[PDB]
């Protein structure tokens, strides 16, 4: 009766913050990731 | 009902767009015309603003076409001025 | 006014029924002939401009 | 899942049979549309409601004129199933300053520049 | 007199050894331990694999989706084994052994508490897929008899087809598709989103084109 | 509600039923029936 337990971790909100063409000041984070994309 | 009325160009509902609607309903006994009916004045104002929009859209489209013609001609003349810059001397003799 | 003509003026309603039946017959003969010649008589709508 | 429909672009390419069936001419295309709203935005998604509000078609059976350019053609392609598009053709010229009060729309899309109320 | 004709001779067909159907086991020899969800889209729409003939000339053609479990495999192999001629015919399985696990909770159980335990193994079959293929030095008629007899008892609709009958059916379906007289197809209305009709359709209906509905196949639909 | 795939033919939405009613195969009609012609 629910032998499996643990996978309740939420999403990391990682991805591209600034796409192509967006003006970016110095120090703005462009993309968050794991496992280099 | 009328959908035969559309084939004669007559706006299927006979109580709009005709002489049955747009003519004045009454007049005085000595011959003087009536003041204009209020729905007639509203329809005439709406027809005027529709025609104004038609004129404005056609003029904006023609002005856009003429400005694009001038942009193409000016770019082509500027590049033709760019082509002729030669004063060549290297392999001539 | 068609119902009021039906009740109070039956001669005018017989005239209207004769008109509708004649235009029906003209439409039928126009359907058999595609016109050619006359497109009837009680056809030929009056044109307003 | 239900999502917005992108349409293949081979739909909006007229065949010569289509040019014979309808009246249009592939050279000299018409300049203006006459769009009329003939189906409710209710029980349709919110993007179709927004496009209908943008184009100016809130009141049904009320004609509105637009340009014939690819941007408004994209907006009309989104809601082409709620409308009736017919070309504004002009029998006389487009209306001058003297005419403007005396004009009419005349279904069959003929913006007649002289509108009397007398028989021919 | 009555005109006799040359028979179709068979000197180009060699029957292989082991001409009868092999045994099909109930469960794979390595039992699967992780329960899989009910991916119902393996019985849905047209088949993409096992669609054309390989060795024989005769087949059972599936005309709708369905899951074959071990009872259907036993029925098919028993009937085709006992009703063929082993010295002139041979049959070939065109479906793999049943591999998809299906779990049932215990009898009379409340809802909740996780998935059940794996009981029995099935194999999905889509529409248009061939199921058994037969060949040999025989005609179409006798195998049409005992293959319609088998194909009646499958969980979906099925027919016994030959190469000629399948190719005739495909040409006739395409000729019906190009002879159509009303201008409104399901394809033209579905892909172009006429009438806003994509609200009541599926995203799968742009490829199914109205010929498919659930696990069912309507072969007159065009 | 039921799944997308069912066992019992799954009665359609009425707009889809109208769509499948209006797009049926219509066979070509010869002018004179071919046997009635020599
Ligand atoms: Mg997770
Ligand atoms: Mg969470
Ligand atoms: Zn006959």
């Amino acid at each position: 009766s629910s032998k499996n337990l643990g996978g309740k971790s939420s999403g990391r909100r990682q991805g591209i913050k600034k796409m192509e063409g967006h003006y970016v000041h110095a120090g703005n984070i462009i993309a968050t990731q794991r496992h280099f994309r | 009902g009328g959908q035969w009325r559309l084939q004669q160009g007559l706006a299927a509902n006979p109580s709009g767009y005709g002489p049955l609607t747009e003519l004045p309903d009454w007049s005085y006994a000595d011959g003087r015309p009536a003041p204009p009916m209020k729905g007639q004045l509203r329809r005439k104002a709406e027809r005027e603003t529709f025609a104004r929009r038609v004129v404005l859209l056609s003029q904006e489209m023609d002005a856009g076409l003429q400005a694009w013609q001038l942009r193409q001609q000016k770019l082509q003349e500027e590049q033709r001025k760019q082509e002729n810059a030669l004063k060549p001397k290297g392999a001539s003799l | 006014v068609l119902a009021d003509l039906a009740i109070y003026e039956p001669k005018t309603f017989k005239s209207l029924a004769a008109l509708a039946s004649r235009r029906r017959h003209e439409g039928f003969a126009a359907a058999l002939g595609d016109g050619k010649e006359p497109e009837g008589i009680f056809s030929r709508v009056v044109q307003y401009h | 899942k239900f999502t917005r429909s992108r349409i293949p672009e081979k739909v909006f390419q007229a065949s010569p049979e289509d040019h014979e069936k309808y009246g249009g001419d592939p050279q000299n295309p018409h300049k203006l549309h006459i769009v009329t709203r003939i189906k409710s935005t209710r029980r349709r998604p919110y993007w179709e409601k927004d496009i209908i509000k943008m184009l100016g078609l809130e009141k049904a059976h009320t004609p509105q004129v637009h340009k014939n350019i690819p941007s408004v053609n994209a907006k009309l392609k989104v809601v082409k199933h709620l409308i009736r598009i017919k070309p504004l053709k002009l029998p006389q010229g487009l209306p001058a300053e003297e005419n403007m009060s005396n004009t009419c729309l005349k279904s069959t899309g003929e913006l007649v520049v002289q509108w009397h109320l007398k028989p021919v | 007199v009555k005109t006799l004709l040359p028979v179709p001779s068979f000197e180009d067909v060699s029957i292989p050894e082991k001409p009868k159907l092999r045994f099909i086991e109930r469960a794979p020899l390595v039992p699967k331990v992780r329960r899989e969800p009910k991916n119902l889209s393996d019985i849905r729409g047209p088949s993409t694999e096992a669609t054309e003939f390989t060795e024989g000339n005769f087949a059972i053609l599936a005309l709708g989706g369905g899951y074959l479990h071990w009872g259907h495999f036993e029925m098919m192999r028993l009937t085709i084994n006992r009703s063929m001629d082993p010295k002139n015919m041979f049959a070939i399985w065109r479906v793999p052994a049943p591999f998809k696990p299906i779990t049932r909770k215990s009898v009379g159980h409340r809802m909740g508490g996780g998935k059940g335990a794996i009981d029995h193994y099935v194999t999905p079959v889509k529409a248009g897929r061939l199921v058994v293929e037969m060949g040999g030095r025989c005609e179409f008629e006798e195998v049409q008899g005992f293959l319609d007899q088998v194909a009646h008892k499958l969980p979906f609709a099925a027919k016994a087809v030959s190469r000629g009958t399948l190719e005739k059916m495909r040409k006739d379906q395409e000729e019906r598709e190009r002879n159509n007289q009303n201008p409104w197809t399901f394809e033209r209305i579905a892909t172009a989103n006429m009438l806003g009709i994509r609200k009541v359709l599926s995203p799968y209906d742009l490829t199914h084109k109205g010929k498919y509905w659930g696990k069912f196949y309507m072969p007159k639909r065009v | 509600g039921s799944k997308a795939v069912t066992r019992h033919r799954r009665v359609m939405h009425f707009q889809r039923q109208k769509l499948m009613a209006v797009t049926e195969y219509i066979p070509p009609k010869p002018a004179i029936h071919p046997s009635c012609l020599p």
